[PDB]
RNA sequence: CGUCGUCAGCUCGUGCCGUGAGGUGUUGGGUUAAGUCCCGCAACGAGCGCAACCCCCGCCGUUAGUUGCCAGCGGUUCGGCCGGGCACUCUAACGGGACUGCCCGCGAAAGCGGGAGGAAGGAGGGGACGACGUCUGGUCAGCAUGGCCCUUACGGCCUG
């Protein structure tokens, strides 16, 4: 999450398949979400605020 | 003419019509010896019939949809101690103490996360 | 301990999403993108004001966004002339000409994220903070609110060591369902770290 | 269990013969769940004993039930960080279940390439008085009674 | 000959917007097939609670859309240009089918 | 048979020096009865309600009587003053004068006015009692 | 965020006892999943906890019948495929139902053992939900952040 990396990310890297992924809020590389585009941490905490809608706890 | 039954057991519902006759059974237009072939309990879905000593006048005509060929099996038979009950009112008195009017409600638990299967715990040793 | 947020945990029943509006998965990320950038520039720009909350909604290609702030009067200003640059600069960040709102929150003392806000401006003047706390829960407790708590963080008046203040008062049930507990958090940033502002207040039931 | 007293599970009976214990049997049988092959296992020993033996097959498994029926368990009493083997009284419940068991494992330990053979075979043998259950049983019987010494570690 | 395809989040206000939809249809005249409850889609979100590690923390998330369907049938001129006009709530998605 | 309050449960301690914490709970019982008399139960699932019934049952059964002190009383009447010491001891520390119908296991002292009697024996108790009351009902 | 631990505990107001630190409540008997209830008792209540409020499954009502359904009838290339209905299954909204509520015995009461009735019977099965606190517990490599350090390299591109 180096500001560099980050800023790299956003570009076309000469090939398809070297092109990546990024939490849009923090900038993590590993776990984020298509749907989202949120790391697993930001999910949970903007999920928590109430700002995602229609996004509750589950429980069945 | 008809009296219908729905009955319902772990995840398999069924739909029973009971209509006077001789008393032949068929399930999803085939019969109760071929779609059940082999299997040891299916009789136990005709059990609340001849206890009232029936299968000589009721033919029945069974729709089945969903689990496994136990569940249409128990489905069945809840499904056909419903329709008896409709038929004649006073057969209440005498199948619910042999526990046929009861609709079995255990289900399948759900799977815990940290658990291998909503109960078993990973192994640990070394401890 | 780890209780989990008293918001999160009643997003269906007693509370609101912040967030009102409904995408398919072509175009949920950006939308909620953009919903991030909104909110991010409107917490920079209206802080003095005295902002509680911000609500967004849209219905085609159309936002409407509602910001809830103590003085509406420090937002508007002369003319309106600061509420109108505003929609500017909101419609300049994103070409769906936005409608900005304005509401004032009645009795600013009811708001946990403006309490919050208030407690952690005094720990940056370097107040005394186990006293700010008592006097916080006091005014809440004033202005009906059957229940108030507030919790400072750690690493008090510069020690070595951090430690938690805490202070209480009348029924906060964070158990219940049916509670319409209202949470804020604040962050106090101090010559020496960070502090986290939390209040609760139990504003009734149902 | 500190509380309870852990109520009994009252099995159903069986369809072919309207029997708990034949039920209790076929699924002490039953491994890896398949009840079908288990219940198909026991009805082909039972016709295979009706052809080898002319009486009801019914009546010869209840035989060695009662055969294979111990009395007198031992029991391990940690006391002084030493075992003692307490004789004791085997309830009822107990009986048909040690019954059960020792019956089942008997008859898979016999060389007998086919499960129904073994099956049935162990039935027979266990109703005329003699095989693997049986001297199991009496095994067990004898280990009882003779550490009568002891018994008065009660437990 | 026309199908109201409504799609939502919160289920309350897109009853609701049905509700207004079938009732305006109803008094313009011809019938109404009725609000039709189609199966609602559920996507389901598992998190590690904390951020370093504990891989048996497993918050769980649900994300379901709901459906509905009107069906409005010997459509008037008077019933759709009174349609296509009234305002849709914060939520509720609308689409129009022949 | 009179306007006159009674304890006849169980004396709780502190009916009289923590006068104000037992309103607090006869406030508690008429706000509960009042509830349930309103047509404002509708809410509140069955099981909610038989819990207000569970404490209202609890309220009526210890606390009637004691209902109609608006404040404190201006004297005290004890049948046994040995077996209700500590409603004798609270009436003592706040001024207030005590009658009782003492027997030969009791201090004298301790009541300012007494009935040398007996508190067994129902007959004695009737006849005492009755006619307390009938005095008390003619001289109003 | 983990953990003790979903373990049942942690306290406060007024009153009372003690010269006082403090005690009482919160101890005792019974019972419970539980500081959950009953009785006794100078305590009477309350707050955070337990429970309940929320969700899923189990039974039944209404509202609704397409893309789901097919008992009766009319077609039928044998296909619910057609016309039909929407009865049944189902789908998804709103309610009902279970509370020791009703009888028998027992106990001072909480409650216990049987009995109808009921889909379910005494917490009906499962989930969400984790008290004051403990561990100089975990994470400066999700993010933020005080202090220290590098800033032709401890920064940044590229091939392997
Ligand atoms: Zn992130």
């Amino acid at each position: 999450a180096r500001k560099a990396l980050i800023e790299k990310a956003k570009r076309t890297p000469k090939f398809k398949v070297r092109a990546y992924t990024r939490c849009v809020r923090c900038g993590r590389a590993r776990s984020v979400y298509r749907f989202f585009g949120l790391c697993r941490i930001c999910l949970r905490e903007l999920a928590h605020k109430g700002q995602l809608p229609g996004v509750r706890k589950a429980s069945w | 003419e008809q009296y219908y039954g729905t009955g319902r057991r772990k995840e398999a519902v069924a739909r029973v019509f009971l209509r006077p006759g001789n008393g032949k059974v068929t399930v999803n237009g085939q019969d109760f010896n071929e779609y059940f072939q082999g299997l040891v309990r299916a009789v136990a879905a005709l059990e609340p019939l001849r206890a009232v000593d029936a299968l000589g006048h009721f033919d029945a005509y069974i729709t089945v949809r969903g689990g496994g060929k136990s569940g249409q099996i128990d489905a069945i038979k809840l499904g056909i101690a419903r329709a008896l009950v409709q038929y004649n009112p006073d057969y209440r008195a005498k199948l619910k103490p042999l526990g046929f009017l009861t609709r079995d409600a255990r289900v399948v638990e759900r799977k815990k996360y940290g658990k291998h299967k909503a109960r078993r715990a990973p192994q640990y040793s070394k401890r | 301990g780890n209780k989990i947020h008293p918001i999160g945990f009643r997003l269906g029943i007693t509370r609101d999403w912040e967030s009102r509006w409904y995408a398919g998965k072509k175009q949920y990320r950006h939308l909620l993108l953009e919903d991030q950038r909104i909110r991010g520039l409107l917490e920079k720009e209206l802080y003095s004001a005295g902002l509680a909350r911000v609500d967004i909604e849209r219905a085609a290609d159309n936002v409407a966004v509602t910001v809830h702030v103590a003085k509406p009067g420090v937002v508007i200003g002369r003319g309106g002339e600061r509420i109108r640059v505003l929609r500017e600069e909101l419609a300049k960040l994103t070409g769906k000409n936005v409608a900005l709102n304005v509401q004032e929150v009645q009795n600013p003392n009811l708001s946990a994220p403006l309490v919050a806000q208030r407690v952690a401006e005094q720990i940056e003047r370097r107040f005394a903070v186990r006293r700010a706390i008592k006097q916080a829960v006091q005014r809440v407790m004033e202005s009906g609110a059957k229940g108030a708590k507030v919790i400072v963080s750690g690493r008090i008046g510069g020690a070595e060591q951090a430690r938690t203040e805490w202070a209480a008062q009348g029924r906060v049930p964070l158990h219940t369902l049916r509670a319409n507990i209202d949470y804020g958090f604040a962050l106090a940033r101090t010559t020496y770290g960070v502090l986290g502002v939390k209040a609760y207040i139990f504003l009734g039931e149902v | 269990a500190r509380r309870r007293r852990a109520e009994v599970r009252q099995l159903q009976p069986d369809l072919v013969y309207g029997d708990v214990l034949v039920t209790a049997f076929i699924n002490k049988i039953m491994r890896d769940g398949k009840k079908n092959l288990a219940a198909r296992i026991f009805y082909d020993a039972c016709k295979i004993i009706q052809e080898k033996t002319g009486q009801e097959p019914l009546k010869v498994f209840k035989q060695a039930v009662e055969n294979v029926k111990p009395r007198m368990e031992v029991r391990s009493r940690r006391v002084g960080g030493a075992n003692y083997q307490v004789p004791m009284e085997v309830s009822p419940r107990r009986q048909q279940s040690l019954a059960l068991r020792w019956l089942v494992q008997a008859a898979n330990q016999r060389p007998e390439r086919r499960a129904a053979v073994r099956i049935a075979h162990e039935l027979m043998d266990a109703a005329e008085g003699k095989g693997g259950a049986v001297k199991k049983k009496e095994d067990v019987e004898r280990m009882a009674e003779a550490n009568r010494a002891y018994a008065h570690y009660r437990w | 000959k026309i199908r109201i395809k409504l799609r939502g989040f919160d289920h309350k206000t897109l009853d609701a917007s049905a509700q207004k939809i079938v009732e305006a249809a109803r008094r313009s005249g011809a019938q109404v097939s009725g609000p039709i409850p189609l199966p609602t889609r559920v996507r389901r979100f598992t998190v590690i609670r904390g951020p370093f590690k504990h891989k048996d923390s497993r918050e769980h998330f649900e994300l379901r859309t709901h459906n509905r369907l009107v069906d409005i049938i010997n459509p008037n001129r008077k019933t759709i240009e009174q349609l296509m006009t009234l305002d849709l709530p914060t939520g509720v998605e609308i689409e129009i089918k022949t | 048979r009179a306007g006159m309050p009674y304890v006849n449960q169980r004396w709780l301690g502190g009916m009289l020096t923590n006068f104000k914490t037992i309103s607090q709970r006869v406030h508690r019982l008429e706000e509960l009865e009042a509830l349930f008399a309103s047509p404002e139960i509708e809410e509140r699932p069955k099981k909610e309600q038989v819990r207000l019934k569970h404490e209202l049952e609890r309220l009526q059964k210890y606390l009637s009587g004691f209902r109609l002190l608006k404040r404190l009383p201006d004297a005290i009447f004890v049948v046994d003053p040995t077996k209700e010491a500590i409603a004798v001891r609270e009436a003592r520390k706040l001024f207030i004068p005590v009658i009782a119908l003492a027997d030969t296991d009791s201090d004298p002292d301790l009541v300012d006015y007494i009935i040398p009697g007996n508190d067994d024996a129902i007959r004695s108790i009737q006849l005492i009692l009755s006619r307390a009351v009938d005095l008390i009902i003619q001289a109003r």
